[PDB]
Parts: C-alpha cells; structure tokens; sequence
C-alpha cells in the first residue's frame, strides 16, 4: 500500500530497452526502460558505456529533478539561470487590458505577468551565453584564463553580462561547480569541461509573508530578468507551490527539463527530458515515468507555474549526458 | 520538508 519511493533495480549494460514513440510531440516510457536506454546512449565515460549506479538510480526516482541530477551530477542550484520578459507589453496591457470575466485584478495581473515572459527567448538567450562560455574555457587551462577569455568576448561584444560581479554566480558558476574540482572530472582545467542547459518550471508567489492574492495568482514583480542580462534572480525560489484557489486542488510545485547541449539550431526541434513524479510503482502515484517533450511542448507549461528560467551549469567533457543530438523513443 | 517528486 506505501506511496514510498522505491529505487529502480539495477538494468544490465546489455539489455536494449522496450521500443516507444513520441505522439503529438511527447514520447514517454516507464523509468526502469529509460534507465535502459540512458545506459546505451547517455551513459559513456570516454566513450566507455557504463551501469547506471545504484546512486543515480536514487537520484533519478525523485521524479522531474532526478534526470536533471543524474545527467548533471548535481542537485540542481538554478544559481545562473536567465529568462526574457517583454517589459513593455507587460506595462501596455496592464494600463490598456482589463481582467476578463472572472478575474481578479490581482489574478490578472498574475497572468498578464506570465504571458509576459517569452520562453524561446529566454532559452535563446542561454544558448548565446553558454556559447560564450565554451569559447572561452575550449583552451584556457585554469580558471583565471577561463574568465579573461569570457571577459574578453563579452567587452569585444558589448554584453552587459560583461559588468557582472567577479563572486556573481555568473562568473562563479565554473569555479562553483562540484566536478570541476574532482580529479576525475575538470581537475580545475575549464578545458575538461562543456556548459550544458535545462530548464525550470516554478511558481512566483513564494513569499509566505506575502498576501494570499499573490500566493493564489502569482506576484507580478518577483522572478523577472534584470534588463541587458536577462539575469533571473533564483535566490528567493524556495520550492513552494502555487496556493489552492479552492479546497482540494492541488498544485506541484515546480518541473524540470534537461536540454543538455544540442546542436540543433531549430528550438523547436530539441527535446526536454523530465520526469512525472518520483518512483512508487507499488504506490498511489505509481511508476515514475520519463518524459521526452518537444520544445514547445516543454513549455507550455501548466497552471501550476507561472515561471520559467533556463539555468546554465557545466559538467566534463568525458560525459556523455549531454550529446550533440538527442532522440525521442527507441529505437 | 517541503516534500519533492511532484505529489500535489
């Protein structure tokens, strides 16, 4: 009868997963079978195919944050995270628009403020600045090297990302990073290391001092991007969800996409891997599922966030979480 | 905590 989170048994390295496609955009299949397919095409260590660990299997059964840890190494810390906002159709339909039938004025604003932001953009924007960061640490063998080529190409193209505080966690999101410092990963050689990119799904009303307008249908002012940078202040993300509007709905809190590090140019055409909900076959929620999601079908998003941020963090080079190209289903 | 793995 528990509803308790089970780890996924271990999946021999030669066992090829059951076959699955996308339909409609969206391709799914049981955890135990993406371990399988993670196995054979995500799993390589210097080209060297390994077990998924009894470790990352624990991470990966939390749900949406366990592909996102597993690929990473990390919990996620959403430290660097970015995002676009249109400023000014947010001021114009604000003193131009009016709540529809059914809205209060803080529940319009609420949305007017979410349908503001500009998720293509946002994840355009981390694709830019990841860029600039893989120029810079391709040939720079410590860390000091690393900075003064991302300053330099920041200066040269005029980015205000460039004025950044040398401790913002712009500039310390390499130093930061726990297997850059692991002799078995960047060994403090930026060179060993890829800037890799997913993404986060969260609600904006988590001040729990706050009115219960703003918990029920968002604040309008938190979790914007400073302008120039596009910088997303997740300092004050605490992991609350959206407040029910009435007794018995429920709302989870936040999802997370693993993009990675995909060449293709067509947003549209990455796919986003996450996770429904942690792993209780034997349980109410039942087994957990991995989810392989078009851009667009990513973010569309739910009611449950009116947020987005796509973070950037970096892994080693010798993995291989995060491939040129990623492919929805099997085979 | 507040508890993880989407459970509303």
């Amino acid at each position: 009868d528990s509803d308790d989170r089970v780890t996924p048994p271990a999946e021999p390295l030669d066992r090829m997963p059951d076959p699955y496609r996308p339909s409609y955009g969206r391709a799914e299949t049981v955890v135990n079978n993406y371990i399988r397919k993670w196995q054979q095409v995500y799993s390589h260590r210097d080209g060297r195919k390994q077990q998924m660990t009894e470790e990352q299997r624990e991470w990966l059964s939390y749900g949406c944050v366990g592909v996102t840890w597993v690929n990473s190494g990390q919990y996620p810390t959403n430290r660097l995270a970015f995002a676009s906002f249109d400023e000014d159709r947010f001021k114009n339909e604000l003193k131009n628009g009016r709540p529809r039938s059914g809205e209060t004025r803080a529940e319009f604003e609420g949305r007017v403020a979410k349908e503001s932001f500009d998720e293509e953009k946002g994840f355009q924007r981390a694709r830019e600045v990841a860029s600039v960061m893989n120029r810079a640490l391709e040939n720079a063998h410590d860390e000091s090297a690393y900075l003064d080529n991302l300053k330099k190409e920041l200066a040269n193209g005029n980015d205000a990302l460039r004025n950044e505080d040398a401790r913002s966690p712009f500039y310390s999101a390499l130093r930061n990073t726990p297997s850059f410092k692991e002799r078995n990963g960047g060994n403090h050689d930026p060179s060993r290391m890829k800037a890799v990119i997913y993404s986060k799904h969260f609600w904006s009303g988590q001040d729990r001092s706050s009115s219960a307008d703003k918990r029920k249908y968002g604040d309008p002012d938190a979790f914007r991007p400073a302008p120039g940078t596009g910088l997303v202040d997740m300092s004050r993300d605490r992991n609350i969800p959206r407040s029910p509007t009435s007794p018995g709905e429920g709302f989870v809190n936040f999802d997370y996409g693993w993009f990675g590090a995909q060449t293709e140019a067509d947003a549209d055409k990455t796919v986003w891997t996450h996770g429904n909900h942690y792993h209780a076959p034997n349980g109410s929620l039942g087994a957990m599922h991995v989810y392989e999601s078009k851009f667009r079908n990513w973010s569309e998003g739910y009611s449950d966030f009116d947020r987005g941020a796509y973070v950037i963090t970096f892994i080693p080079k010798s993995w291989n979480t995060a491939p040129d190209k990623v492919k929805q289903g099997w085979p | 905590d507040i508890p993880i793995g989407s459970k509303m």
